[PDB]
């Protein structure tokens, strides 16, 4: 029902949705954050703001179009949203701005002008948005010293010694044939848009991308950076997950399901069906945590992300659920497995199927780059519905128990104890 | 205290364990006098009346 169409050159993937509105043609190129140097690192997030750049955002809103970008850990994508009837429109300037000459948005001016912006927001990023740089800090020091440990954002360090000689070399490595996908989606058929493809010469380059010697290897390390002036004390945690297209992957996403989400302030969240909020809800340990399933193309995380207004009692948060995780291993039972599954195909039918014509154009893809074609909901379901409970305690007994961790945090995380408590915590003397 | 210095402390316990062991089976009577052996007679005075070591 979503279908993919390799060309001479180029893959095209879509999937044609009669019922929404605005379709929305773009590329979808296989290298994102973690196929550059430590030195020329924050030149995806520079080209994700070269193409949504106020001279290039003009001349694409004058024809009724709107950008939209996204860059994560191994895809970079360009999406140019509109109207139904103009799909031949955006794809020829996609053409015309992205495939072909780019010599009005590398200018002297644009170049410059953008460059001060990305260091703005990036700066206000390392500033004052704390989850998510814990998070990322957490992928720093996992898979450290290989190129999965680069900030997908660049930070300022490796961004004011770049010119656009490296974004171009970087257009020249990445930019190529073999590396990108044409997405469509919203009420596109296939054929209008292979045929608007096969009509204008739609092609980038003739090459292939350039292979990286390291691969992601998780290395078990720590980080603290203690900000004893904030409020929260933002830590997280994770072990080494499974990777996209290996054959544990919904199996991992089952498990973080299995203890879910959790918010402190809503009484709609303190009443769920997970064993950790009758050990976390008689001093409130914890204000909110969330556990995470992270895929990426060499290696994945698995844990969970939390914030802390108890500051004190941060150790009592991270016992409690490292014996929650230990609880998988030797003793998780058959209805929490099935209110994970039930659980995790509603959060994958909401992900998977939302109005958003940029979403899963980016999930297409990313599961049409790395697999070749993407597999469906429905046999998606029956994947998720053939799992037992000795397959995740299989999966548990794999990854889980007495696995090395990567704990990375801010705030005020002295009551949080050393390293090696903490990872003597994840397997316990059978109590 | 748990994971480090416990083990820091368990190093230097068997250390002392083993240089008490040396003293204890090996060579006892060298750290004490040899006439606290002879049984008390208040007749005699052993000519120096020397304490134990450490006092
Ligand atoms: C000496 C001081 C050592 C201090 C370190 C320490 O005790 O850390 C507790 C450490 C971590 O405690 P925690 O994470 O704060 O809380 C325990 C967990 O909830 C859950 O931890 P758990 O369920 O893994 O630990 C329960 C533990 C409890 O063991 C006992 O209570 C005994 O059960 C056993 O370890 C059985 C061991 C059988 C040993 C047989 C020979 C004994 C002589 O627990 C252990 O792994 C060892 C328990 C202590 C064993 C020795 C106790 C008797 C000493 C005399």
């Amino acid at each position: 029902a979503e279908v993919t169409q390799l060309s001479n050159g180029i893959v095209v993937a879509t999937e044609h949705n009669p019922s929404a509105h605005t379709a929305s043609v773009g590329v979808v190129f296989g290298s994102g954050a973690a196929n550059e140097n430590p030195y020329n690192n924050g030149v995806s997030n520079l080209w994700k703001n070269i193409f949504l750049s106020k001279e290039n955002s003009a001349v694409a809103a004058k024809e009724g179009l709107a950008l939209s970008s996204n860059i994560s850990r191994d895809f970079q994508s360009y999406i140019v949203s509109s109207l139904p009837g103009s799909t031949d429109k955006s794809l020829d300037f996609l053409n015309q701005s992205f495939i072909q000459q780019k010599a009005n948005l590398l200018s002297s001016s644009n170049f410059e002008a953008t460059k001060k912006s990305v260091l703005k927001q990036v700066q206000d990023f390392e500033e004052n948005d704390h989850p998510n740089r814990v998070l990322e800090h957490l992928h720093s020091t996992a898979f450290q010293n290989t190129p999965l440990s680069l900030p997908t954002r660049g930070t300022l360090e490796s961004l004011e010694n770049l010119v656009v000689a490296d974004l171009e070399s970087f257009a020249n490595n990445h930019f190529l044939n073999s590396n990108a996908v044409v997405v469509g989606t919203g009420n596109i058929k296939h054929e209008d848009l292979v045929n608007s493809i096969e009509s204008k010469n739609l092609s980038l380059q003739t090459g292939t991308k350039p292979v990286l010697k390291k691969k992601a290897a998780f290395l078990g390390s720590e980080v603290r950076l203690r900000d004893d002036t904030l409020p929260k004390a933002w830590i997280s945690l994770a072990v080494e997950g499974e990777p996209v297209n290996s054959p544990n992957y919904f199996v991992a996403k089952l498990a973080a399901q299995i203890f879910g989400s959790y918010n402190a302030f809503e009484p709609a969240s303190r009443l769920q069906g997970i064993k950790l909020l009758d050990n976390i809800q008689e001093y409130q340990l914890c204000d909110n945590f969330n556990h995470f399933s992270l895929s990426y193309k060499d290696s994945g995380l698995w844990g969970f992300s939390t914030a802390t207004r108890n500051v004190t009692m941060i150790d009592d948060l991270i016992h409690f659920t490292l014996k929650q995780w230990n609880r998988l291993t030797i003793s998780v039972t058959d209805t929490e497995v099935e209110r994970a599954k039930s659980l995790l195909k509603l959060q994958l039918g909401q992900l998977y199927e939302s109005g958003n014509p940029v979403n899963d154009a980016n999930l297409l893809g990313a599961e049409v780059l790395i697999k070749g074609s993407k597999l469906s909901l429905g046999e998606a379901f029956k994947k998720i519905d053939a799992i037992t409970v000795k397959d995740v305690k299989a999966w548990a007994g794999k990854r889980l128990w007495d696995q090395d961790i990567a704990i990375a945090g801010t705030g005020q995380i002295e009551g949080l104890l050393d390293y090696m408590r903490i990872r003597s915590d994840m397997s316990m003397m059978r109590w | 205290m748990h994971s480090y210095f416990i083990f820091k402390d368990l190093v230097t316990v068997f250390l002392f364990m083993l240089i008490l062991a040396l003293f204890v089976f090996y060579s006892p009577n060298t750290l004490g006098h040899p006439d606290n052996y002879i049984p008390g007679n208040p007749l005699v005075t052993p000519a120096s009346i020397v304490p134990e070591w450490y006092l």
